[PDB]
């Protein structure tokens, strides 16, 4: 049914919190890449390392 | 580094060498108009290609309604406290995540990176 | 060998295996016109070309009024552990002797060699 597709009130808050913190970290990564403070890794373009760590996050 | 046009038939002046006074002479191959070279260099090839696009972006980009704006970084030449920033949007995109700004005050057009 | 263990010997054999051409280690090139090696159209290369010139060799037939000047990028130079000495002999040893290379000292920041 749909009673089997729903959660309690505590879990929703936890999911919102972790999503907010991830969307936070991505912003710090972006804004520290706009001041040329990123260092590429061996065999990786700057775009490559940026997108790699944002995909990690 | 530039180019030279003939003064008679308006064509391309080629460089030539004379074995008398050791000076570069620019000659034509339709007529034979002559003159000497002032810089005495012909060919240059820039491989670094590190041209700063501060010499290629236009001042009227601040009329674009689809670009982000900022209240933090003000203009130096006029003191306006509103700018519009963007990226290189060109080639040489290996480490190209700089952020060029343009003042949005009318008739300022000041540009600067950071 | 221990090259499989330490990253430095691994990286040196890495650079020793990879193919590297000239346009990857050059910054810019310019064809000047020196009818005399003492003319030195560009302002500051007179020092090293002159300290060669007080040791003047190979003025056999003439001196070619046409010059070729090459600038190098020490970034791309050292990453492969190259310096223009080996380049200088192999750009000669390998093409013939129709060319002649004098060069700077690497203590000078920009690495230029004229041919
Ligand atoms: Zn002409
Ligand atoms: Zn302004």
């Amino acid at each position: 049914g749909i009673g089997d597709s729903i959660a309690d009130s505590k879990t929703y808050q936890d999911i919102q919190n972790t999503i907010k913190k991830a969307k936070q970290d991505v912003i710090e990564v972006i804004e520290k890449a706009h001041n040329n403070e990123l260092e590429p890794t061996p065999g990786n373009t700057l775009r490559q390392t940026f997108e790699n760590q944002v995909n990690r996050i | 580094v530039g180019i030279r046009f003939c003064q008679e038939c308006n064509n391309m002046l080629y460089p030539k060498e004379d074995k008398e006074n050791r000076i570069l002479l620019y000659a034509c191959r339709n007529c034979d108009y002559q003159q000497e070279a002032d810089n005495s260099c012909i060919y240059v090839n820039k491989i670094t290609h590190e041209v700063d696009e501060l010499t290629q972006i236009i001042a009227d980009v601040s009329q674009d309604p689809t670009l982000p704006r900022t209240e933090d970084h003000p203009c130096q030449k006029c003191g306006h406290k509103e700018a519009v920033f963007f990226q290189s949007h060109s080639a040489r995109a290996e480490d190209a995540m700089r952020l060029y700004y343009v003042c949005t005050a009318p008739h300022c057009g000041h540009r600067w990176t950071e | 060998g221990q090259s499989a263990r330490d990253a430095e010997r691994a990286k040196d054999i890495l650079c020793r295996l990879e193919h590297t051409t000239l346009r990857k280690v050059t910054a810019n090139t310019a064809i000047y016109y020196d009818p005399n090696p003492q003319s030195t159209v560009v302002a500051e290369d007179q020092e090293w070309v002159n300290v060669y010139y007080e040791m003047p060799d190979f003025d056999v037939a003439r001196i070619s009024p046409w010059l070729l000047r090459v600038e190098l990028d020490r970034k791309h130079m050292t990453d492969r552990k190259l310096t223009m000495e080996q380049i200088a002999e192999k750009i000669n040893a390998g093409f013939g002797d129709d060319l002649n290379c004098i060069f700077n000292d690497d203590n000078a920041e920009k690495l230029v060699l004229r041919i």
